[PDB]
């Protein structure tokens, strides 16, 4: 069943081991620049840090111990909310444009 | 490059821009044949060709 | 963007730079190889037989041809270090990318002291890998029939490029088409423009990614092949095997990679 | 008075250019095959001239 | 009740005609105020350099005192029944208007005639009247946007009367006459240059009664035969750059020949104009609307005051933009205005000509709302055009132009015209004219 | 062909006149101001009124924005020390598309945390570009030094508050303070039916009456500025009467008495008594006027005054002088005649413009809830005897004192003086 | 703006309360 | 004031065509 | 949304250089060999190149 796969891909992915959450990967495009500007000042405070403290770990190229890593239950999608406002947005602009 | 540069204003952009984009291009193939003194089109032209 | 334009540029460059210099040491295998390349520009309809006698200089390669491929030869490298120059100007606007890919502005540290004791450590352990090849065995990377006069009258048993050219070579004798020959030699470099478009993928960095890692490595596994391919000569199974890389690279490039980057963003809710 | 190193328009531009640049802190090795590549072509260009004056 | 419904209602303007020349034209729907005002044809472009001033200190005077009315007896029947006389001295036209109650329209009609007919022009108040001007001159000085106007005026219109200022040189004003002045009334207020009119609570019958039994008085002979003609001006396009690093922003104004008030291009152009739109730092628009200059404008703060215009006189007329920002935006905005006007000369699209015609109809239907924007437009529609344009022409007109019309109009008075730039205050990144005439065509047309 | 209250459950006064115009313009008055406002929210009006085209339910701020200008019409948010009136005018085949625009942006807001953070720079520009016109400082302050509480609180945000007025104060604000009972749907050239239909589809949204305000107290203060420049803008006034009573009607005949302003361009003000009681004496620029300022729990009658910094003492003092005259009987029935004639003609003049009539039928719906014709207006005017401006005059001039003043100060008589 | 004569005073003294404006396609505006 | 200045005499300059002062620039545009 | 001409990296050192370059107004004809020098190099370069391509 999917989930399985889904958990199996979470695992051998990476950044669980950096503890990087989910939304911590995305490429930054100019769409996402907006998104993290729009996060509220908790968020932003908190991807800072884990974002900084994951290049320690590839800096000196190791991995959190087992115990602090970022499993599939707990990985909020804290960005998601934001991204698709911005997309709809984008794409809003975009009809109107037509 | 998808289905954002489709639409009905991008459409009449485009013949907005097709007369001064086929006459540019015109332009270029002028410019071409005579830099290039291609005979193929130099041959059926008037004066210009006795020059061979 | 423009970072990776400027570097195909010099790609190109540099590749027609080293083709001409091995070309002016004058040996059979220069000459020889001289010869088919440049013959190869005969594919080019109307006006693709025009330009080989101009580069020539003559009607076969000859002495304009040397004379004019050393002067090429000479100036060329400045025009690589001012389009290199250029590449670092269009670097610096953004700043190196991370293995992460995620934008590492919160962690950038200067460059003077920590990385150019770096890029020291890696100029000199490169020097080491160079002065083993020269001082110990120095034409380990070159053909020997190149240690022989040019003659236009014996063709040699082996002919070949160097071997930083036999991944192209490959694929030049896999398509029987001339034409199709030479237009899959431009590809093969171009393919590398096309690129930035055909990422898919929301992750820009290839760290996270284990399917698009294993074609990563088939690609690399390719091209080896290619090069292998390209040094054998064209005989059974070379011929078949050289088909069939040159198919499996350019569908790696093109399908394999954003497909896997399509069914991998499904794979994580995105 | 002023630091010549970030004054000086000739040494502002080094200065940019590799000496007080922001990068990465988790640069890998193979970020450094892009300065060895301008090394190399440094002594290309150098040993190449010295074949040119014997050629 | 649609919109076309309701254009078709539009209670009309009667107009008529009193044997001396004045033409009476009033628009009674139901109000019980009115504004009756007439219109004298006059202002800076019928006046010599030698007495260039005189029609506004004409006006100055002009409610001071009457033979009929003493003094500031005037004034006190105007206060009495609280009305609020007024007026306004263009380049062109000079109109005295009176906003009063209906029923007390006989008396208005009454004091008109007194101040445009038996003024007194006393020397005592003119030489009080000298220096109001002057201190007005100076208020005006300071008035950052005027004096950019009357630049534009004055590098546009060159020897031509359009260039000169409405008040005149700070040298006239301190050598007039009685003499001066006098000539100027005779020769410029008379009947066929005058138009009665009314709107609100006004019957025709009433207004034709009452101009035959107030203004027949006026004459429409002229002397012994001085006629003053009219003198054609020339577009000579120009710049002219008061550099002034004190002053805060920078304004400039740039624009190019446009047509005159009977020429139809009027309808397209403005409609184009309309594209470009009006903003200020207040709007609360922001990146979001639909004029490109604007939103770029917010987007990177760049102007705060720009805004597009038509002034259009009788035979030329100036059409362009005028922006405000600050020292370091000019060398920008230059680029990106005339960057929008090129786009309309080759890719103007019906989607935002449109909106052009939306906005150019509730500009049009909005500014004729309340009496006193009524009247004026009579005033002003009888003598610019002879009629006065009905809304439903109007609309006939914005129905007829569309992306081609647009497209070739402004080809037509845009697309490689020489401009008419002027500056004020610390404009140095204004670019030089051979940049702004190099901006006036596109090279990939 | 007339007009047509119509009184909801739940309030929501719905008034409309086909006066089958070619635009039609649409308003919805709401009783929510700066006197609503509180010591802690200070500035949330401002905000408000700064935020008309913020991301609504359902309309983004790029569809509001771009709807309302491809069918060109204007989103004005006029707003008032007790009312704030939200206003759409357009063609005749087009209100129902702004109509949706003007409700979303009232009843159903969003105020998204980072368009109101991007937005709180423009109240530093709008207080700036506001406040170059001296009056506004100085009308102000007099609502700071006149009125202990409610009123005094200025319709600009306080410098303090620039960038920290979270959206959740908006919304405290709005919850508050936008109750349909204390709202009133005004249109000109719509027919009722459709605004009963849009007023019941969607303004029923929130329903009650809403957190009332507190009853301003009149403190008396003095709140004086020395800013510079050469023109001293005094005002002294004095707790008048609240709007809507026989007082208020006097007041305002009062106003007339004295002085309202300019008539004739290019005049002296000849019939105004304050402008001639000042010129005998004062032979330098200047100008007066008196100030009426009707609220709806209380008012302010007085005197404002701009002219040179030397000669400020004396006009202060004369045109005060000239009121103490009118205090002791001193007025002449033709003067209270005139002054009628102006008030009469100032009325129907203002609802001349078709948004002067909306703003009238505003009014009149928000305090009073009965629109009453022109005519009856005039009738009240004219109800007034002279021995009641005689008060009104005694109660002004017998009253607590609140002055504010803007310039060089040097010479300007204290409010003891 | 400058003021500085009897005249251009005129009508510069407010008589009634201050009532400011704003919009979405005009500038703002007091009186 | 902005009224006292004027543009100076530019006639010594003008091309032949646009010369007067009645006649509009506008008909010889094109030929310059 | 920004002119190329001073937005591209590149093209800001040209248009700095060469387009919107702050010029005094009096330059006579003796700085005009400043190019003359430049234009002459490039032919220098031009030419040099062909007698190279023959020698
Ligand atoms: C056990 C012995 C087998 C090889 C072990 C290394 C390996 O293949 O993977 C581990 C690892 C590569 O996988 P990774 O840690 O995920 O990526 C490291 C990055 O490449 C970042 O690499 P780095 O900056 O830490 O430097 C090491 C880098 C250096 O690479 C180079 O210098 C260029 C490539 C070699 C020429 O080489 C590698 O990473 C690959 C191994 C190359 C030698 C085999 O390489 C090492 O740990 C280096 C070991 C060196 C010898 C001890
Ligand atoms: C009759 C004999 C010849 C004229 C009299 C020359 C003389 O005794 O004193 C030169 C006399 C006094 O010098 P200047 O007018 O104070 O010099 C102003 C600039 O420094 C130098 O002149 P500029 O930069 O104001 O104007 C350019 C001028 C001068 O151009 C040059 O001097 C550079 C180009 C010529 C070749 C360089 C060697 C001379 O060009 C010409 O006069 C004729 C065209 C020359 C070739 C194209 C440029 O000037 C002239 O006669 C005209 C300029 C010098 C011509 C030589
Ligand atoms: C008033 O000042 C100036 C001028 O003219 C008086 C100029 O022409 C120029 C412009 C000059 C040039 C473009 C030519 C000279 C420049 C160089 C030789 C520098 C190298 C750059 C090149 C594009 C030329 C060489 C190119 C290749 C080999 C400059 C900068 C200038 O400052
Ligand atoms: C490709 C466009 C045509 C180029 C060309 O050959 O033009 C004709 C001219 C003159 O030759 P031509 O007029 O005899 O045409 C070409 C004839 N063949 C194909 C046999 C060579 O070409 C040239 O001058 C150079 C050709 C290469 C140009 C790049
Ligand atoms: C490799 C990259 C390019 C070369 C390095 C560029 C940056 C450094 C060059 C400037 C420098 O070091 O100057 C030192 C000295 C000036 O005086 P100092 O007080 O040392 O410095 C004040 C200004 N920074 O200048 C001196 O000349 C000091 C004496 C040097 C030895 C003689
Ligand atoms: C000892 C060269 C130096 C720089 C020149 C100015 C910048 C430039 O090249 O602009 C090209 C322009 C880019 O588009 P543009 O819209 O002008 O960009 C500004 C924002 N609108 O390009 C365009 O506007 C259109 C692209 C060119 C079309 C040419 C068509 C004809 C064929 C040639
Ligand atoms: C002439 C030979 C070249 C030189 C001298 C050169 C120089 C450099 C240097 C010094 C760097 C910074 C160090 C690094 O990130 O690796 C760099 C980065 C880069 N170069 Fe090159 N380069 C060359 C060829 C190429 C080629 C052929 C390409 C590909 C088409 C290319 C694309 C890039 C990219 C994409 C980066 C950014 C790397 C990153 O952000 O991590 N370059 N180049
Ligand atoms: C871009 C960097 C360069 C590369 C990759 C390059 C590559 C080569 C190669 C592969 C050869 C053939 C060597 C042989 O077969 O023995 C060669 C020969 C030569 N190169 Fe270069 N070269 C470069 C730069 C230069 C420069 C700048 C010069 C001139 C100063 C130069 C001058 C020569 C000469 C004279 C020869 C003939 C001598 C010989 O072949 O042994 N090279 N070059
Ligand atoms: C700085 C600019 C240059 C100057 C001032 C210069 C000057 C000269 C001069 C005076 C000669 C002698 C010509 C004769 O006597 O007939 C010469 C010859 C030559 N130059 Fe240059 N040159 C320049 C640039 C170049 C460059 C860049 C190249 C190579 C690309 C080059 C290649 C040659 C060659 C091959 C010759 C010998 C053929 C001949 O004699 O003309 N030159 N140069």
């Amino acid at each position: 069943w999917l989930e399985g796969i889904r958990k199996w891909y979470y695992n051998a992915a990476g950044f669980n081991k950096l503890g990087l959450m989910r939304d911590d990967t995305i490429y930054e495009d100019d769409d996402v620049k907006e998104a993290i500007r729009r996060l509220p000042e908790n968020l932003y405070n908190d991807r800072v840090f884990r974002i900084k403290r994951a290049l320690d770990l590839t800096m000196r190229q190791q991995i959190l111990p087992k115990e602090q890593w970022t499993k599939y239950e707990e990985d909020k999608f804290y960005l998601e909310p934001y991204l698709k406002e911005v997309i709809r947005e984008r794409k809003e602009r975009e009809e109107w444009a037509k | 490059m998808l289905s954002r540069f489709l639409g009905p204003r991008y459409r009449e952009l485009a013949r907005n821009w097709i007369p001064t984009a086929s006459m540019w291009g015109a332009v270029g193939a002028v410019g071409l044949v005579w830099a290039t003194d291609w005979r193929l089109i130099l041959d059926w032209v008037p004066y210009i060709n006795g020059k061979f | 963007l423009e970072t990776w334009n400027i570097g195909v540029v010099l790609l190109f460059t540099v590749m027609a730079t080293a083709f001409m210099g091995y070309v002016l040491p004058w040996g059979q295998m220069s000459f020889w190889g001289a010869t088919v390349i440049t013959n190869l520009l005969s594919a080019i309809p109307y006006i693709g037989t025009d330009l080989v006698e101009w580069i020539w200089g003559g009607f076969s390669v000859d002495k304009a041809t040397l004379t004019r491929f050393f002067a090429f030869h000479f100036i060329l490298p400045f025009i690589i270090t001012a389009l290199a120059a250029v590449h670092l100007l269009f670097l610096h606007e953004t700043g190196s990318n991370n293995p992460t890919g995620i934008s590492s502005d919160m962690d950038k540290i200067p460059f003077h002291p920590y990385y150019t004791i770096k890029d020291i450590l890696g100029a000199l352990f490169m020097m080491l890998i160079l002065l083993i090849l020269v001082l110990f065995s120095p034409d380990l990377l070159g053909d020997p029939d190149n240690y022989t006069p040019a003659n236009p009258l014996n063709t040699p048993p082996h002919i070949k490029p160097e071997w930083y050219f036999l991944f192209a070579y490959a694929i030049l004798r896999s398509i029987p088409n001339k034409l199709g020959g030479v237009l899959a030699l431009v590809a093969s470099i171009l393919i590398l423009i096309l690129m930035p478009m055909l990422h898919t993928s929301k992750q820009r960095s290839m760290m996270f990614r284990p399917l698009s890692q294993c074609l990563f490595w088939m690609l690399v596994a390719d091209l080896i092949t290619l090069t292998w391919i390209g040094g054998q000569p064209v005989e059974h199974p070379f011929i078949i095997i050289g088909q069939l890389a040159s198919i499996l690279y350019f569908l790696i490039i093109l399908v394999l990679m954003p497909i896997t980057s399509i069914i991998e963003n499904n794979l994580l809710k995105w | 008075m002023t630091n010549i190193r970030k004054s000086h328009p000739l040494m502002k531009i080094i200065n940019n250019a590799f000496i007080d640049l922001p990068a990465p802190s988790n640069i890998s090795s193979w970020w450094n095959f892009g300065s060895l590549l301008g090394i190399c072509l440094i002594l290309q260009i150098l040993t190449g001239l010295f074949l040119a004056m014997h050629y | 009740a649609t919109y076309a419904q309701a254009l078709q209602s539009v209670p009309e303007t009667q107009v008529s005609q009193l044997d001396n020349g004045l033409r009476v034209a009033s628009e009674q729907s139901s109000q019980p105020t009115c504004t009756v005002g007439v219109w004298i044809d006059a202002g800076s472009r019928y006046e010599n350099e030698k007495n260039n001033g005189a029609g506004y200190f004409v006006e100055h005077l002009a409610f001071k005192g009457t033979k009929n009315r003493p003094g500031s007896a005037l004034e006190k029947e105007v206060e009495s029944m609280g009305a609020h006389l007024n007026a306004y001295s263009t380049r062109e036209h000079t109109a005295y208007y009176i906003k009063a109650l209906s029923k007390d329209l006989p008396k208005a009609v009454e004091l008109l005639a007194d101040i445009v007919q038996n003024c007194s022009l006393e020397d005592s108040q003119i030489e009080k009247e000298r220096d109001v001007i002057l201190q007005e001159l100076q208020e005006n000085d300071s008035s950052m946007r005027d004096v950019v106007f009357d630049y534009l005026h004055a590098t546009a219109f060159q020897g031509t009367p359009l260039a000169q200022s409405v008040e005149g040189p700070s040298e006239n004003v301190r050598k007039l006459s009685r003499a001066d002045l006098t000539e100027y009334v005779s020769q410029h207020y008379k009947a066929p240059r005058m138009v009665l009119a009314a709107a609100g609570g006004v019957e025709h019958r009433q207004l034709l009664d009452l101009a035959q039994k107030h203004f027949s008085s006026l004459s429409g002979t002229y002397v012994e035969d001085a006629v003053p003609a009219f003198t054609p001006c020339r577009f000579t396009g120009s710049e002219i750059r008061h550099r002034d690093d004190a002053l805060p922003l920078a304004h400039v104004a740039i624009a190019v020949e446009g047509p005159g008030w009977a020429n139809p291009d009027n309808v397209p152009l403005q409609v184009a104009n309309a594209i470009i739109g009006h903003y200020d730092s207040t709007y609360g628009g922001g990146t979001h609307m639909s004029s490109t200059l604007a939103s770029v404008a917010a987007t990177r703060k760049l102007c705060q005051s720009f805004q597009t215009f038509n002034i259009c006189y009788a035979e030329t007329g100036l059409l362009g933009a005028h922006f405000v920002c600050d020292n370091m935006s000019i060398d920008d905005m230059m680029f990106f205005l005339q960057g929008q006007w090129m786009r309309l000369c080759t890719s103007a699209t019906e989607s935002e000509v449109v909106r052009g015609k939306n906005i150019l109809r509730n500009a049009l239907v909005s500014h004729l709302d309340g009496t006193t924007p009524v009247c004026e437009d009579i005033g002003r529609s009888l003598l610019t055009y002879g009629r006065r344009i009905p809304l439903a022409e109007w609309e006939s007109r914005i129905a007829e132009v569309d992306a081609s019309v647009v497209r070739e109009v402004c080809s037509k008075y845009f697309y490689d015209q020489c401009p008419a730039v002027a500056g004020l205050g610390p404009i140095e990144q204004l670019p030089d004219y051979n940049r702004i005439r190099s901006g006036m065509f596109w090279l990939r047309f | 062909q007339d007009l047509e209250f119509t009184r909801l459950p739940n309030g929501l006064v719905i008034a409309s006149l086909e006066n089958y115009a070619p635009a039609s313009r649409i308003g919805l008055f709401i009783k929510a101001g700066s006197r609503y406002e509180d010591s802690n929210n200070l500035g949330t009006s401002h905000l408000l009124r700064l935020a008309s085209s913020l991301t609504t339910k359902g309309a983004s701020s790029f569809k509001i924005t771009r709807g309302i200008e491809a069918v060109g019409g204007k989103l004005s948010v006029t707003s008032t020390r007790e009312s704030m009136a939200y206003t759409v005018e357009c063609l005749r085949d087009d209100i129902e598309i702004l109509m949706e625009f003007l409700l979303n942006v009232t009843a159903a807001p969003e105020f998204r945390r980072w368009e109101v953070a991007a937005l709180q720079s423009q109240l530093r520009i709008d207080k700036a570009v506001a406040f170059q016109n001296p009056q506004a400082q100085v009308l102000e302050n007099l609502h700071a030094a006149a009125y202990r509480n409610a009123l005094a609180n200025s319709l600009y945000c306080p410098d303090y508050r620039i960038g920290k007025v979270t959206p959740d104060q908006l919304h405290y604000y709005v919850q508050n303070h936008f109750t349909s009972a204390r709202m009133a749907l005004i249109g000109l050239g719509v027919s009722h039916p459709v605004l009963k239909q849009v007023a019941e589809r969607f303004l029923n949204m929130r329903g009650g009456l809403g957190l009332s305000g507190a009853k301003a107290k009149y403190r008396g203060g003095e709140i004086r500025d020395q800013n510079g420049d050469s023109l001293v803008h005094a005002a002294l006034v004095a707790e008048s009467a609240a709007t809507g009573s026989a007082e208020a009607n006097a007041f305002s005949v009062l106003q007339h008495v004295l002085g309202a302003g300019p008539h004739v361009k290019r005049g002296s003000n000849a019939t105004s008594s304050l402008y001639q009681a000042v010129a005998k004496g004062v032979h330098q620029p200047f100008d007066v006027s008196a100030f009426n300022a009707s609220y709806s729990d209380s008012g302010l009658f007085g005197i404002y005054t701009i002219s040179q910094a030397a000669s400020a003492g004396d006009v202060i003092k004369s045109a005060y002088d000239q009121v103490k005259t009118i205090a002791q009987g001193n007025l002449s029935n033709t003067d209270v005649q005139a002054a009628k004639n102006k008030l009469k003609a100032g009325y129907l003049m203002s609802v001349e413009s078709s948004e002067g009539f909306l703003d009238e039928v505003g009014s009149q719906a928000l305090v009073a809830g009965s629109y009453v014709q022109p005519s009856t207006v005039l009738q009240q005017i004219d109800s007034v005897a002279d021995a009641d401006v005689i008060n009104a005059a005694k109660k002004f001039v017998s009253g607590r004192k609140s002055m504010a003043a803007s310039g060089n100060l040097g010479h300007t008589p204290f409010v003891d003086e | 703006r400058s003021f500085l004569c009897r005249e251009s005073l005129s009508g510069q003294a407010a008589g009634r309360p201050l009532v400011a404006s704003v919009g979405l396609n005009v500038p703002a505006s007091v009186r | 004031s902005h009224t006292d200045i004027r543009v100076p005499d530019f006639s010594d300059y003008r091309r032949a065509e646009v010369l007067d002062s009645t006649k509009s620039s506008k008909e010889s545009s094109d030929a310059r």
